[PDB]
């Protein structure tokens, strides 16, 4: 798995440009996966119920 | 008791098991590297390099 | 519990002659029985242990073999160092349980 | 190695008695050792082992009443009954165990107990 973060200008969506993604530890695992899913986050304020 | 047989007496027994698989050698002990005498026509090698 | 059981009891058989004597456990020990000589007068040796391993000393003629329940001890030929009684052992750290004892002796008229 | 015996005797229902047997040809403090009885007329009853790291293993009608020890000094197994009952009268046998099993026997000592 790779990494990367562009200070970019914000904008509406993936812009222009390119930035090459570099190595942040190369897992000796590998195994297949098939369905792929992203975790989310319930953002909050710290203060709500 | 601290007063058995040599054949009886606590031995501190530690099995250092190796273990090869199709992964990576993740545990090395290359602990054996030259100095660096610098500036002559010389063999060197830069960690398999 | 676990007790043994030895045949035949009174046996009398000559010298050069093979003693088949057969010790049975009432359920399965795996390999945990020992096979013993001992005289009257005498502690006994261990002759063979885990039923199949030869112990070190005791002549080859005698062939223990047995798993489980059943075990059997054959004398090839008899000689007069075998005219003794025979004991089978259930093999447990603690205190077991033993046979009762196949007595050979020689036989004559 | 041999396994001399010695304490062989009558004794009266409920008395003390200590067995003795030394050991000769081996360090007792390097080996298991263990005590084995055998009534007239019966097979043979091994009723303790003393480890040679001292770890005493009693049977449990010998547990809290018979004390097995050895003294690597004296290179010699000893047995502390305690409380001895009428079915403690057998020949006594001290004897030399290995992963193999019991392989050095005493020349035992007889017990009666009446």
């Amino acid at each position: 798995i790779y990494s990367k973060h562009t200070p970019i200008n914000l904008g509406r969506d993936l812009p222009q440009g390119f930035s090459a993604l570099e190595p942040l530890v190369d897992l000796p695992i590998g195994i297949n996966i098939t369905r792929f899913q992203t975790l989310l986050a319930l953002h909050r304020s710290y203060l709500t119920p | 008791r601290p007063t058995y047989g040599v054949g009886h007496q606590p031995y501190r027994v530690v099995v250092l098991s190796f273990e090869l698989l199709h992964a990576p050698a993740t545990v090395c002990g290359p602990k054996k590297s030259t100095n660096l005498v610098k500036n002559k026509c010389v063999n060197f090698n830069f960690n398999g390099l | 519990d676990i007790q043994m059981t030895q045949t035949p009891p009174s046996l009398s058989a000559s010298v050069g002659d093979r003693v088949s004597i057969s010790c049975r456990a009432s359920q399965s020990t795996g390999s945990w029985l020992a096979w013993y000589q001992q005289k009257p007068g005498k502690a006994p040796k261990l002759l063979i242990y885990k039923t199949s391993s030869l112990e070190s000393g005791v002549p080859s003629r005698f062939s223990g073999s047995g798993s489980g329940t059943e075990f059997t001890l054959t004398i090839s030929s008899l000689q007069p160092d075998d005219v003794a009684t025979y004991y089978c052992q259930h093999y447990d750290t603690y205190s077991s349980t033993f046979g009762q004892g196949t007595k050979v002796e020689i036989k004559r008229t | 190695v041999q396994l001399v015996e010695s304490g062989g005797g009558l004794i009266q229902p409920g008395g003390s008695l200590r067995l003795s047997c030394a050991a000769s040809g081996i360090i007792v403090s390097r080996n298991y050792m263990s005590w084995v009885r055998q009534a007239p007329g019966k097979g043979l009853e091994w009723v303790s082992i003393l480890y040679a790291g001292g770890s005493s293993f009693y049977a449990e009608p010998v547990q809290g009443r018979f004390t097995v020890s050895r003294d690597n000094s004296k290179n010699t197994l000893f047995l502390e009954m305690n409380s001895l009952r009428v079915e403690d009268t057998a020949v006594y046998y001290c004897a030399r165990d290995l992963q193999w099993g019991i392989d050095i026997w005493g020349q035992g000592a007889m017990v009666t107990v009446s």
